[PDB]
């Protein structure tokens, strides 16, 4: 039910392509920046993209993400069994002035 | 052969400012607790002699405006230096059209640079801001702007 | 060793008042700008609140408004969430973590560090 | 010995205007119908290499920027030229700390150097501006900004 | 000759409406602010009324509004003050001027060159 | 009654120095720029000074004005016979969202 949506889930085989969409208005991913998160399983979550097009140091170059319009995407080449985890979106509301997160997608490898 | 030293700076000179991996800072206590622009390795440019030197390589108590210090801002026990502009400072994100407008966009007072010095090889050099328009960080920035007068 | 620990997690009698210590080490606290976010057991993350560098601004999400309160103690370098009247739904692993971004119109986030979170698990 | 001439424009070169007496337009074609200041005997420096000239002097038929003609919008029958630069052209009265901001100070978007040709000995030097924050002029205007891409 | 010329003054009935036109010559009509301004007789200036360079706004006085009316025709290179029910003190001449200054907040005025000025006359 | 305010009038012998006061709020003098008119009988105002500080071309040096705070001031030098007239201010008044002239002052000669 969150202004960012996301899809539920989605899989591939290891070392194949996944990308995940992420939607919203122009008041927070059209205005504003985004960025994205991984949550491990029992673990706290890392920051993995940040302004849209950027990663911070020690994340994998094989993840990317790019905003297309009031929209953005997350890349992740190379799929493995460890990269395995769920990714949130994550910008900033101008219009509701709180922080807006992604709805949640779910990455599984079969 | 030498040119002037970049430590030597005159009213109406153009400054060009390089700030590599720039991040955002909510408040610079030197810009009245304002949001600003800052980075670690960044590079100075005197475009009209074209000297350049690192900002973390220059001995910011050595600089003269005029044949004059630089006003110096001690605050909260940080002590800065200012170099003062004829206008607004114009930085933009680097090699594209993403440009960065200052914190005092909407007034016709001028802006200034400032530049935080440890004493020894740290210098952060810290351009005024509004908001994060050229996103929160490390983020490539080149600004531009002219000497103003010395402080009154 | 950089580190945000929360504290003040447990099993809560449902309608009271917590207080969430969140004490911070090895970076300036007066720098940073600190979050708060929850995960529900089998479901995602959802930001709560948000307190400024010096404690001047207060930033709350639309489900949490009214039962929650941010606060900054910057002399003790630890930001204080003030959760009231806890829910059935608030039951979750309260992360805590820094930014550095901005907020107004064209504002970009930067939550670097996550805690690891404490769990409320306000029931009988 | 002779330098790069004037009519040579490239993208990161740092351009020096001065408008002498310039005057408030309420609305200038060339800026999709914004506001503009003007100047008839205004002079453009370039920083860099230090060349300057009257922009009545030049003629804009034969200027070029990174090897390509500027941009022309003939906008009411008037042919006018598009000098881009790398974020907001900065504007300030000469001789004063009084400065100017363009039409575009909230927005990301750069600004531009836009003149009005006759095709003889008379050209208008047009720079972005929200109001007569300096004054409706005649007022004594000096600025300063920094070329940027050719259009796409 | 530059001149920017007021026609349509003379005695009138009160309450009654008239169109004091303003037939400019020897200059741009298009890049100009056309201001309106009477001088009621024993008294000192007052400003009455503004348009835009291309008709789009249209600004008043405060005593004046409702009662009066701007319009421009560029076409014609001629502005049109519109008088609506006269009382007994617009009994003015109604000098007519050009302004090429602004109006937003740090505003500069320039009423370069003022007309010799119609004289309205309402009485019986 | 105008927002901005003058004397009266005021009056000198030739050859000697006048000056007119006008005051106003920040909302039209402190923040907008004001001017000077002067109104000879029998003919229509002219402009002598703009922009509190400068003068149209072919107004005598003799005239002069300054802003102090939210107030301007007109300096008159060599008063003469012909120059006797009736001064006014002009502004505009952001708050008011119009044009604001001055009040009248009125120079003679005895």
């Amino acid at each position: 039910q969150s202004v960012l949506t996301q899809p539920p889930s989605v899989s591939a085989a290891p070392g194949q392509m996944v990308t995940i969409s992420c939607s919203g208005s122009s008041s927070n991913i059209g205005n504003n920046y985004v960025s994205w998160y991984q949550h491990l399983p029992g673990t706290a979550p890392k920051l993995l993209i940040y302004d849209n097009n950027k990663r911070p140091s020690g994340i994998p170059d094989r993840f990317s993400g790019s905003k297309s319009g009031t929209s953005v995407t997350l890349g992740i080449t190379g799929l493995q069994t460890g990269d395995e985890a769920d990714y949130y979106c994550g910008t900033w509301d101008s219009s509701l002035s709180a922080v807006v997160f992604g709805g949640g997608t779910k990455l599984t490898v079969l | 052969a030498p040119a002037r030293p970049i430590t030597n700076w005159r009213s109406g000179d153009v400054v060009w400012v390089t700030l590599p991996s720039a991040e955002y800072a909510q408040s610079q206590s030197a810009m009245g607790s304002h949001p600003a622009y800052w980075s670690e390795e960044a590079t100075i440019i005197n475009v009209a002699t074209g000297q350049r030197a690192a900002v973390s390589s220059i001995k910011w108590d050595q600089v003269t405006l005029n044949g004059k210090a630089l006003h110096k801002e001690t605050h909260s026990g940080l002590v800065y230096y200012q170099l003062p502009l004829m206008g607004k400072i114009n930085f933009w994100q680097q090699g594209t059209t993403k440009a960065g407008y200052t914190y005092n966009y909407n007034t016709t007072d001028s802006d200034s640079l400032w530049v935080w010095w440890d004493g020894g090889s740290k210098a952060y050099l810290y351009i005024s801001t509004y908001t994060t328009m050229l996103g929160a960080g490390p983020v490539n920035i080149t600004g531009l702007g002219a000497v103003g007068p010395n402080p009154v | 060793q950089v580190q945000l620990v929360e504290s003040g997690g447990g099993v809560v009698q449902p309608g009271r008042s917590l207080r969430l210590s969140c004490a911070a080490s090895g970076f300036t606290f007066r720098s940073y700008a600190i979050h708060w976010v929850r995960q529900a057991p089998g479901k995602g993350l959802e930001w709560v609140a948000l307190i400024s560098y010096d404690g001047s601004n207060g930033y709350y999400a639309d489900s949490v408004k009214g039962r929650f309160t941010i606060s900054r103690d910057n002399s003790k370098n630890t930001v204080y969430l003030q959760v009231n009247t806890l829910r059935a739904e608030d039951t979750a692993l309260y992360y805590c973590a820094r930014d550095r971004g901005s907020i107004v119109e064209p504002a970009a986030l930067y939550i670097d560090y996550w805690g690891q979170g404490t769990l409320v698990t306000v029931s009988s």
